[PDB]
């Protein structure tokens, strides 16, 4: 019997960190992913933002980053002219980037499939570009960029992700305002960054999605937003991004809870199944997932939440305005909306936990008989 | 968030008439006011005239009565028609935008600016 609680054991881990739809650990890390990037899709559009490198004040610059879930667009405009970056003041482009960065690593690796939690070595292609516009708009040039002739160069670096070496390419392409194809009459510069072999495991978009809310709550930029006519409302309407103290402090928590999942699988693997610390060890490493999982599906289940936050949750988070488009997908309706499969997440997340009582019960029993053991 | 772009600029006649075009883009629901500056290459920007969201205008004594700013909600689009030019207007013209960030403020300057068009008379 001591033997058959190791089977279970060993049947439980891999349900747990070998699978994927059906383990409540793999459902609770992509809620607190899905969490973070939906976030940025409800309020990125209303987000002022701009300044020149230095995050100093522009007259002319604008800044346009594809792929973001912007108003009515498929981009993020930061054109905020005359007033310097800063607290309760548009973005900086420095921070912008940085935010970006991740939500294109993030949406990308969601598109692409977030592995099991033991499967930890997977690595994704990740492909995006940005546009500056204006005379005295230096947020694509040599300084900013690395790139010696903006007119065509290109350079290849090596960055580190995640303690991962990372191959970048940037590029730079001027379009002149005559150009046959240019339709906004405007000279414009246009950089693609690609990134070779960045890390797609749980561990590494839990950094992701940490960047990206962290870089929101510090940067603190001003929002306004507009309401639909109809359905759930926002109220007000104005104010600094930070401000959603409450939905901010959830989205910190459901990372910390989905990285402190994370760790418990490395002991699982340091012992498989005197032996008797690693079978309590493994064997408490599983309950403590469990409980963490169901705390991350409590933090943000519309149940137990309560006005405002509530209404955040229910209208928006958990919906997707795109029209009728798989995890990754951005569109000139995704603003206002979540588009992360929030609602989704949180159903599959508890529905794998009512189907896991009875390997429940099984650690909980090889538990008793392994502590026993150990005393 | 918000993107604007003139046009109509042009050589014209001390005497004669032009109107200026903005075709405004983006967030417009946050904008509480939108409006035109100018600037000579020698003298300081010049606050031209604005409308703000009710329809009230202001004009700078040295446009009033010659200049008038209006707008087409529909088609999101800022005109200004400017009659008696005289060569002391010669300047490049910016059509502008004022966010709800500036709501309290009545001084501040617009914080949404276009590429500016260059009117000579």
């Amino acid at each position: 019997a001591i033997n058959a609680a190791r089977e279970n054991l060993g049947a439980s881990a891999k349900n747990l960190i070998g699978d994927t739809k059906n383990s409540p650990a793999y459902q609770a890390v992509l809620l607190a992913i899905n969490a973070a990037v939906g976030f940025w899709n409800v309020l990125g559009y209303a987000t002022q933002c701009g300044g020149n490198a230095n995050g100093q004040e522009s007259t002319s610059s604008t800044t346009i980053f594809n792929n973001e879930p912007g108003y009515r667009s498929t981009s993020i405009t930061c054109s905020l002219n005359r007033y310097k970056p800063g607290y309760y003041g548009p973005m900086s482009i420095e921070n912008f980037k940085k935010l970006n960065e991740a939500y294109q690593i993030l949406q990308t690796a969601l598109n692409k499939g977030l592995p099991a939690l033991k499967e930890n070595n997977g690595t994704v292609s990740v492909t995006y570009t940005y546009t500056c516009s204006g005379e005295g708009n230096d947020n694509c040039s040599k300084k900013a960029t690395g790139v010696s002739d903006q007119n065509g160069g290109t350079k290849t670096k090596t960055q580190t992700i995640d303690g991962k070496t990372v191959t970048t390419t940037i590029s730079s392409k001027v379009v002149d305002s005559q150009a046959k194809g240019n339709t906004t009459r405007v000279s414009y510069t246009e950089i693609t960054n690609k990134l070779d072999g960045v890390p797609d495991s749980a561990q590494a978009l839990l950094a992701q999605a940490s960047t990206l809310i962290n870089t929101i709550n510090t940067a603190c930029p001003y929002f306004s937003v507009t309401n639909k006519s109809g359905g759930p409302q926002m109220e007000p309407t104005r104010g600094k991004l930070c401000g959603f103290t409450e939905e901010i402090s959830a989205i910190q928590k459901m990372i910390t809870d989905a990285q402190e999942l994370v760790n418990q699988t490395s002991v699982i693997n340091e012992h498989e199944q005197s032996f008797a610390q690693g079978m309590l060890a493994n064997a408490s490493a599983q309950a403590k997932m469990l409980n963490l999982a169901h705390q991350v599906g409590q933090t943000i289940n519309p149940d137990n939440l309560t006005g405002t936050f509530k209404n955040f949750v229910t209208g928006f988070l958990a919906t997707c305005n795109n029209k009728s488009s798989p995890p990754g997908t951005v569109t000139t309706q995704t603003f206002a909306s979540g588009c992360a499969y929030v609602e989704q997440t949180i159903t599959n997340l508890n529905n794998s936990i009512a189907h896991f009582g009875t390997q429940e019960q099984q650690i909980q029993q090889a538990e008793n008989i392994a502590d026993t053991l150990v005393n | 968030q918000v993107q604007l772009q003139e046009s109509g600029g042009g050589l014209v006649q001390p005497g004669g008439s032009l109107r200026l075009s903005c075709a405004a883009s983006g967030s417009i629901y946050s904008l509480i006011a939108m409006g035109w500056y100018r600037q000579a290459p020698g003298k300081e920007h010049e606050l031209v005239a604005t409308i703000s969201s009710g329809s009230t205008t202001y004009y700078a004594d040295s446009v009033k009565g010659r200049f008038t700013i209006s707008r087409d909600n529909a088609k999101n689009t800022l005109y200004l028609q400017m009659n008696s030019l005289k060569p002391e207007d010669t300047a490049m013209y910016y059509c502008a935008a004022y966010s709800d960030r500036l709501t309290d403020c009545s001084n501040c300057e617009a914080d949404y600016w276009g590429q500016g068009t260059q009117v000579t008379v």
